[PDB]
């Protein structure tokens, strides 16, 4: 396993926004992720392409579609990446 | 600040606590010298790289004071905030309470467990279920916990029994069935079913840094042997199931008569062959067998001696505790989820109201409600600091707070202040670290509120909040029976001892001062080295002088036997209302079934009355007709009316009983033998002349009527006297008991029980003893069995002396123990003798 | 509650007329432990 | 005597004067009325004499 | 030991006093700050050890891990998944150490050994002067045996 995968299964539980390939933007809490970049994640604003903004209560994402994710702040002083 | 070196950032630790889901509210305990606190000090050395046991003795660093070194047992429960990892590699943050698991200090669990969420009970694997291990499951349950056991001390299984691995399975087994067993006898939920297969139950030893489930261990084998579902894996290792080697399944049936089961075979033989190479073959097969598991050692470690050895094999080859992580996460809730049941059961006004929907969330902001339970010393003793949690909003320092305290109502407004808080730390065992804001859901430490405490508090806000009520004081599991009277040596120094008398009164939970009418000190206790540690703590912390300490006497009580042979009539002085009673003992298992919570006052007259007319079989005329009862809380005494309406209006009686009530519950506490409370009685109220001016119906005139009442129809039916029982475990070897036995034969008791121990060579004694016998006891086992028998006491119940207490025809020699007929006697004549009352009290008295 | 070479018998403790303290009831100690130096074959027969 | 000499902590019982060559059993026991009587009996004795003259 | 007249007061009133069963030194020894008046310079002794369970072994023929019937004998009586979702584990696994045995010669030797007394329990140390080694303390120090005559106890 990797350094990257240890610091996302640090930020489970808090609120994460991931950007998928359909330029579709996902913010909410982190409920579950894997190895692979599958993300159970709840309480979601989507902002779509244009702008529309929308709330969908459970989203898993699949990791092969996702371009990135954007985790939060705090985690700098956290052990794996010390 | 200075602080020591840790394995994580203290800015990590700090901005962990503003997320209520990665935190948990674990409370440890167990029975006396079970493996806690060096099951903690295993935990300090994970996190820290610099504090480390030393060759030859034991560590305890979370137990700070000189009385717990001195006398090697765990006296004050104490606090840790570590951050430890779980088996896949998150962060959690742990608020772990080191509770003592003495009988006597199980006061100190009470106010442990009312501000934790889930019970992590560790049982030695040697001797089983003990006494205070069924104790505090009760009280686990009863307080409505998450309840989680871990097995300590398995290497007893391995370096002192000796024992077959399929027949340690079997005692493991038996422990687990004996846990399960006390579960399904307290708890109503049928899903508290205890099994390590659902990642419930974990294994230990904690001399030796052994700690693993099913997962860990399956882990273990993922990381050494790769490509293997772990978690499916740990599915099958417990129980009934065979690995079959040429399938290579498991399988419910043998496949061979020589089979062992999947936990024998995978995790018991391995752990018994490690310690087997490290202890018997350290020269001649241990670098094959270290080479074959993949460990190195240096040439200086190779060299150690047999049991530090033991501990650094251990611990290079299990690593760090993820199993302990994955249960106490798994079976414990987080504060976020867990609030609802702890604002339902602990906060007086229920959770439907407007503020306990808010603290139902455990919101970081808003209301700051908080609630501390504990109170510790400094090192000066000048001052206290409160412990508690934070329920809602975020606690500050320098921010002016509302301390409530125990006697706070909203009609009331008389026991509450406002302060300002001084610091605020968090609490690891050996240093504190200083923050400037704690959110809700963590454990807190608050300076400068100490003043107003006296057992516990509640801390608001000062502007807003207005319905803000207190929460419920501690219900402690014991009843302190120990009266012990204090002086001071010299009387001008009689100040001083008052101030360090207010001053334990503070640390100490079940702890009761008082003063008697004859101007004597009194302290309650419930033991010997509890009032020991009392005295300790009192005279070098608080006092500094010399404090002369009497007699210990038990806690007595008064009762009836008969029904009173003529009719207890009384006026008030105005001369003109006249209130008539006859008294009866209760039904046999009714106190208990009042003092348990099962029957309940507050109800609306439907289920109150069909629970008597139900079970206890009382009539419809008098199950509708009961009233109240105790003095205070519920004491077992009970008021009941018996006018019949043709001749008593009840709607001018009913204007009356308001008065009749305070009337009882005065006269039922101080009753007239030897000014105590009574046990197993009700009052039955059966003419009453019922005044018809308004100016005549005062509660005084009639309340010390109502009493006179209440003493006239309790001397009139043979009043008796009650003493405590203790129920007695001695632990003892095979021939002691026959010792035991003749110990016993003096002081009144009689031995109910003799259990062998399963997988065990020591014998169980379950007997119950007087508590006014009961002082000395232990040193005479501890003495007479050549210090191999040891026993343990606790309060169980009350029972009549033998006796006639009223018999002025019985003279008593003084400085001489008296036979059976003279101890009723004895007892109320010292007794007020002792409180200061007259040499004798009349049947006509009142 | 209100010179001497040997030593002297009023010099001596454990003079208590308890039935506890006199028959102390000395282990044995799971019949393996053995008293140091006295006679092994004479702690069998006194066991 | 209570009157003008108070007795808050009951510190008359330190500095009576007692027999020692009598067992416990035998001697003066020290209860809380019998001292306070005494006290009186001797405080009235003394304030009968003016101390100028002679002295108690 | 050499050594290192109370008068008749409310506090130490007999007629307060139930005399029930006699009170001795050794409880005011165990318990040096409840029973004691003027307790100066105490100290505070141990509490109570763990009962050690270790179980001496006769013969040598026997395994060194065996049920040793003074050991009381365990009385007899789950979320078991079933047989058909077959787990298989890959051909490689193998557990722990399965080709070393359970006991040696050594074995019951090596634990006997951990329960030893100094120095007997140790495996390296310095050397003692000849004169620094006691040989008769464990004998006084232990207790008194019974039938001893006065001046033995003396
Ligand atoms: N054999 C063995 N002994 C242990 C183990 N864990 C603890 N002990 C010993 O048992 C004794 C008591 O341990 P503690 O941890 O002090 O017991 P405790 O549970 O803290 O007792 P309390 O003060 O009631 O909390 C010490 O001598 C420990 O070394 C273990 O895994 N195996
Ligand atoms: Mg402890």
């Amino acid at each position: 396993i990797g350094v990257p995968i240890k610091v996302l299964h640090e930020a489970e539980g808090h609120i994460v926004t991931c950007e998928t390939n359909t330029g579709e933007v996902y913010r909410g809490k982190l409920i579950e992720a894997e190895d692979n970049m599958n993300c159970q994640m709840s309480n979601i604003t989507v902002t779509y392409r244009d702008g529309r903004v929308a709330q969908l209560e459970q989203v898993y994402i699949r990791g092969s579609k996702i371009r990135f994710l954007i985790l939060p702040d705090m985690l700098k002083n956290a052990p794996m990446l010390k | 600040q200075t602080l020591p070196v840790t394995v994580y950032e203290m800015d990590f630790l700090a901005d962990l606590m503003d997320n209520s889901e990665l935190i948990r509210n674990v409370t440890l305990c167990g029975h006396l010298h079970h493996g806690k606190t060096c099951f903690v000090d295993c935990l300090i050395e994970q996190t820290h790289p610099e504090i480390r046991k030393r060759y030859d003795q034991d560590l305890c660093y979370t137990d700070i004071l000189f009385t717990e070194q001195e006398r090697g047992v765990g006296i004050k429960s104490t606090p840790v905030t570590v951050v430890l990892p779980d088996t896949k590699g998150k962060s959690y943050l742990f608020n772990i309470m080191d509770t003592p698991g003495h009988v006597n200090f199980s006061d100190e669990v009470t106010a442990g467990l009312r501000i934790s969420d889930g019970v992590v009970l560790f049982i030695d694997a040697a001797e089983g279920v003990m006494l205070n291990t069924e104790r505090l499951i009760k009280h686990a349950v009863q307080e409505r916990l998450a309840v989680t056991v871990c097995i300590n001390k398995i290497d007893r299984l391995i370096l002192e029994l000796k024992l077959p691995p399929t027949d340690a399975y079997y005692k493991l087994r038996h422990i687990v069935d004996e846990v399960n067993g006390l579960i399904s006898m307290y708890s109503t939920d049928e899903n508290l079913i205890l099994s390590p297969l659902l990642g419930n139950v974990c294994f230990s030893s904690s001399q030796y840094s052994i700690c693993f489930t099913l997962g860990s261990f399956a882990k273990i084998y993922a990381d050494t042997f790769g490509d293997i579902n772990y978690q499916e894996f740990a599915k099958r290792l417990w129980g009934d199931i065979y690995f079959n080697p040429k399938t290579r399944k498991f399988t419910k049936k043998a496949p061979t008569s020589s089979s062992q089961r999947s936990f024998v075979e995978f995790i018991l033989e391995p752990l018994y062959k490690i310690l087997a190479q490290v202890v018997g073959d350290v020269d001649t097969s241990l670098p094959r067998t270290l080479d074959e598991l993949g460990i190195h050692l240096t040439k200086e470690e190779l060299k150690l001696n047999i049991r530090p050895l033991l501990r650094l094999v251990c611990k290079k080859f299990f690593g760090e505790f993820t199993g302990f992580v994955d249960m106490c996460v798994q079976h414990i809730p987080s504060p976020k989820v867990g609030a609802k049941p702890k604002i339902e059961h602990t906060y007086t006004g229920g959770v439907d109201s407007d503020l306990g929907e808010a603290m139902s969330d455990c919101d970081p902001d808003g209301p700051l409600m908080c609630h501390t339970t504990k109170m510790y010393s400094t090192d000066d003793g000048v001052q206290f600091h409160a412990f508690g949690r934070v329920l809602s909003g975020t606690i500050h320092a320098g921010q002016p707070v509302k301390v409530l305290g125990e006697n706070y109502t909203l009609e009331d407004e008389e026991d509450s202040q406002i302060c300002t808080v001084g610091r605020l730390w968090i609490s690891v065992a050996r240093y504190h670290i200083e923050v400037n804001r704690v959110p809700a859901g963590n454990w807190v430490l608050i300076e400068g509120v100490d003043q107003p405490i006296v057992k516990t508090a509640t801390i608001t806000e000062p502007r807003g909040n207005e319905e803000a009520q207190i929460f419920r004081p501690l219900k402690f599991n014991t009843t302190s029976v120990i009266k012990i009277a204090v002086e001071p040596v010299n009387p001008s120094e009689l100040p001083k001892m008052l101030d360090g008398l207010r001053k334990v009164n503070k640390s100490y939970p079940s702890l009761t001062t008082k003063v008697e009418e004859s101007g004597e000190h009194v302290i309650l206790g419930t033991g010997e080295l509890y009032l020991d540690c009392v005295m300790h703590d009192l005279r070098k912390m608080y006092s500094e002088i010399d404090i002369k300490v009497a007699d210990p006497v038990v806690t007595f009580c008064e009762t009836v036997v008969e029904t009173s042979s003529l009719k207890c009539f009384a006026e008030t002085p105005n001369k003109k209302n006249k209130i008539t009673m006859i008294a009866e003992p209760l039904e046999k298992g009714l106190a208990e079934d009042i003092e348990n919570e099962v029957v309940q006052i507050t109800w609306n007259r439907k289920k109150l009355g069909e629970f008597f007319q139900t079970k206890y079989d009382w009539d419809l005329l008098a199950a509708r007709s009961i009233w109240a009862f105790g003095p205070d809380a519920t004491g077992p005494n009970i008021l009941v009316d018996d006018t019949l309406p043709s001749e008593v209006d009840k709607a001018l009686l009913g204007s009356v009983k308001d008065s009749i009530v305070q009337g009882f519950q005065w006269g039922t506490r101080e009753g007239p033998l030897c000014d105590e409370l009574i046990r197993n009685v009700k009052f039955k109220i059966l003419d009453a002349v019922v005044a018809q001016e308004p100016l005549h119906r005062g509660g005084g005139q009639i309340i010390p009527t109502a009493r006179r009442v209440v003493y006239s129809a309790f001397l009139m039916a043979t009043p008796r006297l009650m003493e405590p029982y203790y129920f007695v475990e001695v632990q003892a070897p095979a021939d002691c008991v026959s010792a035991v036995y003749t110990v016993l034969a003096r002081r009144r008791g009689h031995v109910t029980q003799d259990a062998p121990i399963p997988g065990s060579p020591l014998y169980t004694i379950k007997a119950f003893i007087p508590a006014i016998d009961s002082f000395g006891f232990e040193t005479d086992l501890r003495t007479h069995t050549q210090g191999q028998a040891f026993s343990l006491s606790v309060f169980h119940h009350w029972q009549i002396v033998p006796g006639d207490p009223l018999d002025k025809s019985i003279v008593i020699r003084p400085l001489e123990p008296q036979p059976a007929p003279h101890l009723a006697r004895e007892f109320m004549i010292k007794t007020r003798r002792r409180k200061g009352l007259s040499e004798d009290v009349s049947i006509s008295k009142f | 509650y209100l010179f001497v070479f040997e030593w002297d018998a009023s010099e001596d403790t454990s003079i208590d007329y308890n039935p506890l303290y006199k028959e102390r009831h000395q282990v044995q100690l799971l019949g393996r432990g053995f008293i140091a130096g006295i006679d092994l074959k004479q702690q069998k027969r006194e066991q | 005597y209570l009157t003008e000499h108070p007795d808050p902590n009951n510190e008359n019982i330190v500095g009576y004067n007692n027999k020692k060559c009598w067992p416990r059993d035998a001697r003066m026991r020290l209860m809380k009325h019998d001292v306070n009587l005494g006290r009186a009996v001797f405080w009235d004795i003394k304030n009968r004499l003016p101390r100028s003259v002679t002295t108690v | 030991f050499e050594p290192l007249d109370e008068d008749w007061n409310e506090f130490n009133d007999i007629n307060k006093i139930i005399i029930r069963q006699p009170i001795r030194t050794e409880y005011k020894i165990a318990f040096p700050y409840l029973y004691n008046n003027l307790p100066h310079h105490v100290h505070l002794t141990w509490y109570h050890t763990p009962n050690v369970v270790f179980i001496k072994t006769e013969d040598p023929d026997l395994p060194a891990f065996y049920f040793d019937p003074l050991i009381n004998p365990i009385s007899h009586r789950e979320p078991l998944p079933d047989d058909d979702e077959e787990f298989e584990l890959p051909e490689f696994v193998e557990p722990f150490l399965k080709d070393t045995p359970l006991y040696t010669d050594n074995t019951a030797n090596g634990i006997a050994l951990l329960w030893a007394p100094r120095p007997f329990n140790l495996r390296s140390g310095r050397t003692r002067r000849a004169l620094d080694i006691p040989l008769v303390k464990n004998w006084y120090r232990e207790h008194c045996p019974a039938g001893q005559p006065v001046k033995v106890r003396v």
